[PDB]
């Protein structure tokens, strides 16, 4: 495929060098030959040592040369294949943090991992086995064909000749293998998906007690995966079959053509022709299985060019920020369930230096006010305003440096405090990370772990009691000093004590404060108060 | 080499079967116009069909072989204990399971029958040789095992380099699946960037490794055509020296070397099979780990008694973490849980409540003193059984993706009717909002379960745990996310509902209000209990938990 070949491009130097050592041993082995049948016919008849050792000589040297160029050439297509394997998984996994968050709930990562596992193999691994040896009997086989083309002209024209079924059995062939590889792709993501879900949540599977459902269903899967295997395989073999009995047909055409027809000869020339023919259709086979397999790949070349639908990006990033926020008629929908609206006509303002408070039952919609302030999510109606400005025009990384949410249930990476804390700052020296551990009351557990701000938070923060991560994320907020902060729940996790110390959020009276919460103690020492019921304010 | 030949032991009848048909078919091969037709239409017609059937067994013992495999892999991997799971992280362990598997079998599906193949045909123009000349065959017999010092002498290289292949293909899984995983929060904080990063950082390791693999593999090559050339020219130089001193014949010597030519051919693929094989070997060692491994942890019991009081004593519990072990999160806890009583845990956030809560559940086994329900230790019953009797929420519930119906029913057994899962929707408050999906209780929801509210998905891991009728009861902070009304629905389960006399019911949570009516309230600071007694004791006492519940 063309594509893959422009993503092959910076290899070229490699292939041209591979296509000149291959070029060098073909002309090499032209050699060998001769001087072994020198070696045969002194050996067989009128001795002459002298002779026989000039033979063996030059025999010995250019196997040499050919060797020494052959295994040159193998070691430079084998680093060709794995590079270019590592640039469709480089491409692919920046293809696909572009994507708008829609994708990532219709899609699995289970899925997607086994995408970027497997399904590269497939487009990169371009030659068989044994190439070697098949490219190694390329000077025999051509000899062979020059034997039988003088020795009768005629039969071979009519091998040369092709088949009446040779052309429908390998577009079918084609045809069905590339349906069959591609179901087996699926497949094979569906089981990597349950492993996936089965390993992740370990916790409560062994709380619950279902290891051996999670097993049945794995085998459930692989069984699947297993009969796809066995199909492939049975369609391969019957049309291997299909193709040696046509040949067989040709065959005797011929034997009939000869034998009406040079005495003695054709059990000599049948070998030959036989041998041709064999190697000719090896390569058409291997041409055929190159093109199937890239063309089972589509998925992993859908993913890399689908553009995410989100609005064209936004060049401004003002020295000072206001900070005012707007809401102007905001109706929302989520893109996977449309036609179920959740916020209908919101509409409230944001001023700095005071505390907002949004209250509302469960399902009203806070979240999702939460995360269309951060750009996340585009309003189906109505408009975003920051400073008097669409949300959406603002720099990627200004805007999400000026505002910061905390978000409902926090998410840690596997790392250290120091990385957890100061989450995509490019730097940020010691002084600000403890600064910002100690507003957060987050540097009294820090101490007492084993290697402090150096310390392995576990995967997901699971090595860290829940309060213990709240504050952490409450750290990784206030490190940036935002000029807009969000606490979606940021106390709920904390003690009574921990959570009155940390209520003067704007003490500086600087940034604007939204607070998202159930407790009417957070909400009393608001300014303004935002009821929010069924996606409309009351 | 003989681990990976162990797990051919169930497929023997059909190997020598397939042995059978490929011997024959190489047999076949080495040994008036009508009557000319007609047997060679035959001869190809039986060589196609018994290829044909050998290619099928092959190919179906293999995929069985396959299959099987992956199987007992996973299975192995679902046996460990709760701190294996920590010490390798989500995306190791499926490369592990899902790749290192599939990469064995597919080499071993490729080499087995290459090598059954060539090694027939060379036994077969052995015996030619044989027949052709007994003296110069015994040459090359004595001098072919010098051939195979060299492999032999190599091959622990691609074994140590395969290992590390796999080691860093894993870590680049691990950092992919958790960058694509939580992406609302790479997202929020404008960090693809740096997760790009990651993985190309990643990518490099695998990139060093492939340009040792090419190179070995140049050199290979080389060493193997070096060695048939040598083969082959040492049997043609004695033979042209012996043929002069008139002790052999001419037209002998020439067929001799002619099948030679064939013989150095098998020797040479044979010699290209071995590396192939350490290469098996190596990328194979850490799922045969993961067989041979023994769980760190107490197996499963046969209790499983008819009636069951739900009665949990601890008796001097102490317990540290495993990758931990210097630390004591627990000292000395002693308390009892008697059916139709709430028993309220409380203090500060790292106190080890959830500890408490991972102990009483059987996650973890204490260091020391006894954990007995119902006066006989966790160990000694059942598996679904335990986990049956016991149920918990958590602190921050996970659901599945799944149907609701699913998520509520997982793990039974028995698949319980919708009258039972309405029931315990109701109960749990999570009916009002499951009726308006339009899908109603067949609504999947996404892996992460972020389709639903924190609320929602609450009350869901709530009628999880109630629909099991469960004897112990544990509230790991299940209140956290319940708005205003909904906690009326936990306070009448507690307090108020007919079912409360036979369990028992622990409860953990910050909300002190939802304490006052516990008949017995236990304060945990530092990992040891200070006080203990109902509220008004408590409270006439002025200590920490008055301190606590004043600190407004
Ligand atoms: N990714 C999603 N796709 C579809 N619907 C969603 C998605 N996320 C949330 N919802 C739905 O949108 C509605 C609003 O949820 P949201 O989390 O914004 O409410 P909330 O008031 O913050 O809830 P809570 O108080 O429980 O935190 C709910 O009905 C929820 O199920
Ligand atoms: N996997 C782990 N390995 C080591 N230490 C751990 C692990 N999980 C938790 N801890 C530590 O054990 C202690 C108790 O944690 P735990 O979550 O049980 O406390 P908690 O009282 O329930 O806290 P919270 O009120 O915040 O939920 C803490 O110091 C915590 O960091
Ligand atoms: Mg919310
Ligand atoms: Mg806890």
């Amino acid at each position: 495929m063309w594509r893959l070949l422009k993503l092959s491009r910076p290899d070229l130097p490699l292939l041209v060098a591979a296509f000149f050592f291959l070029v060098l041993a073909v002309l090499g082995e032209t050699l060998i030959p001769h001087y072994s049948g020198r070696v045969i016919d002194i050996l067989g008849g009128d001795f002459d040592p002298h002779a026989f050792a000039s033979a063996i000589f030059f025999m010995c040297l250019f196997s040499f040369g050919s060797s020494l160029s052959a295994g040159c050439r193998g070691g430079c297509f084998t680093y060709t294949m794995s590079r270019i394997n590592l640039r469709i998984r480089e491409q692919l996994f920046s293809s696909l943090l572009r994507q708008d968050l829609g994708f990532f709930q219709e899609t699995k990562t289970g899925e997607l991992n086994s995408r970027l596992s497997s399904d590269t193999t497939l487009m990169s691994n371009w030659l068989p086995l044994n190439a070697n040896v098949l490219l190694r009997s390329l000077v025999k086989v051509v000899g062979l064909y020059g034997f039988m083309l003088s020795i009768s002209p005629r039969l071979t024209l009519l091998s040369l000749l092709h088949m009446p079924f040779t052309i429908a059995a390998e577009k079918v062939y084609n045809t069905r293998h590339q349906e069959v590889l591609r179901e087996i792709q699926d497949a094979v993501a569906r089981a990597g998906q349950v492993v996936r879900e089965a390993v992740g949540g370990l916790q409560t599977v062994r709380s619950f007690g279902a290891e051996e459902h999670e097993v049945c269903r794995y085998k459930e899967a692989l069984e699947q995966c297993r009969q796809l295997y066995w199909r492939r395989d049975l369609e391969r073999a019957l049309y291997l079959l299909v193709r040696r009995v046509l040949h067989l047909g040709v065959q005797m055409l011929m034997l009939s053509c000869g034998l009406q027809q040079t005495q003695g000869s054709l059990l000599s020339f049948m070998i030959y022709q036989e041998s041709v023919g064999s190697y000719v259709q090896t390569l058409v086979y291997i041409y055929g299985d190159m093109l199937s397999n890239v063309g089972a790949a589509e998925k992993v070349f859908s993913y890399m060019d689908r553009q995410p639908n989100l609005p064209s990006p936004g060049t401004l990033a003002p020295t000072t920020l206001q900070g005012v926020v707007k809401f102007q008629d905001v109706s929302f929908a989520y893109p996977n369930r449309p036609d179920r609206p959740v916020l209908k006509g919101l509409t409230f303002t944001l001023r700095p230096g005071e505390v907002t408070a949004l209250v509302g039952p469960n399902g009203s919609g806070k979240s999702t006010v939460a995360a269309l302030l951060q750009n996340l999510y585009q309003p189906t109606g109505g408009q975003v305003l920051l400073d008097e400005k669409p949300i959406s025009q603002y720099e990627h990384c200004y805007l999400h440096s000026q505002v910061v949410s905390v978000g409902q249930e926090p998410v840690l990476f596997s790392g250290s405090v120091r990385n957890n804390i100061a989450y995509g700052l490019q730097s940020c020296e010691d002084d600000k990370v403890m600064a910002a551990a100690q507003a957060a009351h987050a540097d009294d557990f820090i101490q007492e772990m084993e290697h402090g701000i150096y310390t392995d938070v576990g995967e997901k923060g699971s090595q860290l009691a829940a309060g213990q991560k709240q504050r952490l994320a409450i750290a990784r907020a206030l490190v940036r000093d935002p000029r807009v902060l969000i606490l979606d729940q940021a106390t709920s996790a904390l003690d009574v004590q921990c959570e009155q110390a940390l209520q003067d959020w704007n003490s500086r009276g600087d940034r604007t404060v939204l607070v998202i919460a159930h407790r009417l103690q957070t909400v009393q020492r608001a300014h303004q108060i935002l009821v929010l019921q069924e996606g409309k304010l009351q | 080499v003989r681990r990976l030949l162990g797990c051919l032991g169930s497929e023997t009848r059909r190997l020598s079967l397939f042995l059978v048909l490929v011997v024959l078919s190489s047999l076949g091969e080495m040994a008036t116009f009508t009557r000319n037709l007609t047997l060679m239409s035959i001869l190809t017609i039986a060589s196609a069909v018994l290829e044909f059937v050998g290619d099928g067994i092959y190919n179906n013992t293999m995929g069985h072989v396959h299959s099987h495999l992956q199987g007992e892999v996973f299975g192995a991997v679902l046996r460990q204990e709760t701190e294996f799971f920590q010490q390798n992280q989500t995306g190791n362990i499926m490369s592990r399971v899902t790749e290192d598997t599939s990469t064995l079998s597919d080499s071993l599906s490729e080499n087995l029958s290459l090598f059954l193949w060539y090694l027939v045909r060379g036994l077969c123009l052995l015996g030619i040789m044989l027949w052709g000349s007994v003296s110069l065959t015994m040459v090359t017999l004595i001098t072919l095992p010098l051939l195979f010092l060299l492999p032999k002498k190599v091959g622990k290289w691609y074994q140590l380099l395969e290992v590390q292949v796999r080691e860093s293909l894993a870590k680049s899984s691990q950092v992919a699946i958790e960058a694509l995983s939580a992406m609302p929060t790479v997202r929020s904080f404008a960090n693809e960037e740096g997760e790009a990063q990651k993985f190309r950082e990643k990518l490099q390791e695998i990139k060093t490794l492939n340009q040792k693999e090419a190179v070995a593999y140049a050199v290979n090559s080389w060493t193997t055509s070096i060695s048939g050339m040598l083969l082959k020219v040492g049997i043609l130089y004695i033979g042209g020296q012996l043929v002069t001193s008139g002790a052999v014949s001419s037209g002998n010597l020439v067929t001799f070397v002619l099948y030679q030519m064939q013989f150095t051919q098998a020797v040479e693929v044979l010699l290209s099979i071995y590396p192939r094989v350490q290469k098996a070997v190596g990328s194979s060692e850490k799922i045969f780990e993961y067989l041979d491994r023994t769980p760190r942890c107490p197996p499963s019991g046969l209790l499983t008694p008819l009636h069951l009081e739900g009665l949990v004593q601890f008796q001097d519990v102490s317990f540290a973490y495993p990758n931990r072990p210097d630390v004591l999160v627990l000292q000395g806890l002693t308390f009892t849980l008697r059916p139709g009583e709430v028993t309220a845990l409380v203090g500060p956030n790292g106190s080890g409540k959830s500890t408490v809560a991972a102990l009483l559940q059987n996650l973890y086994q204490p260091t020391g003193g006894q954990l007995l329900l119902d006066g006989k230790p966790l160990p000694q019953y059942e598996h679904r059984y335990l986990h049956r009797q016991v149920a918990a929420v958590g602190q921050e519930p996970q659901v599945f993706g799944r149907s609701l119906q699913e998520n509520i029913a997982y793990g039974l057994t028995q698949k319980p009717t919708m009258e039972e899962i309405t029931a315990a929707a109701v109960k749990s408050g999570a009916h009002s909002f499951i009726s308006g999906l339009p899908q109603g209780y067949d609504t999947e929801v996404d892996e992460a379960g972020s389709q639903l509210s924190g609320g929602q998905r609450q009350a869901v891991a709530l009628a999880r745990a109630l629909i099991r009728k469960p004897c112990v009861l544990i509230l790991d902070d299940a209140t956290s996310a319940l708005d205003a009304n909904s906690q009326l629905q936990v306070e009448q389960l507690l307090y108020e509902s007919p079912e409360r006399y036979s369990r028992s019911v622990l409860l953990i949570t910050q909300h002190l209000s939802l304490v006052e009516q516990a008949d017995h309230i236990l304060f945990l600071e530092g990992g040891a209990i200070r006080e203990g007694g109902t509220h008004q004791q408590l409270m006439e006492k002025k200590g920490c938990y008055w301190a606590m519940v004043q600190a407004p």
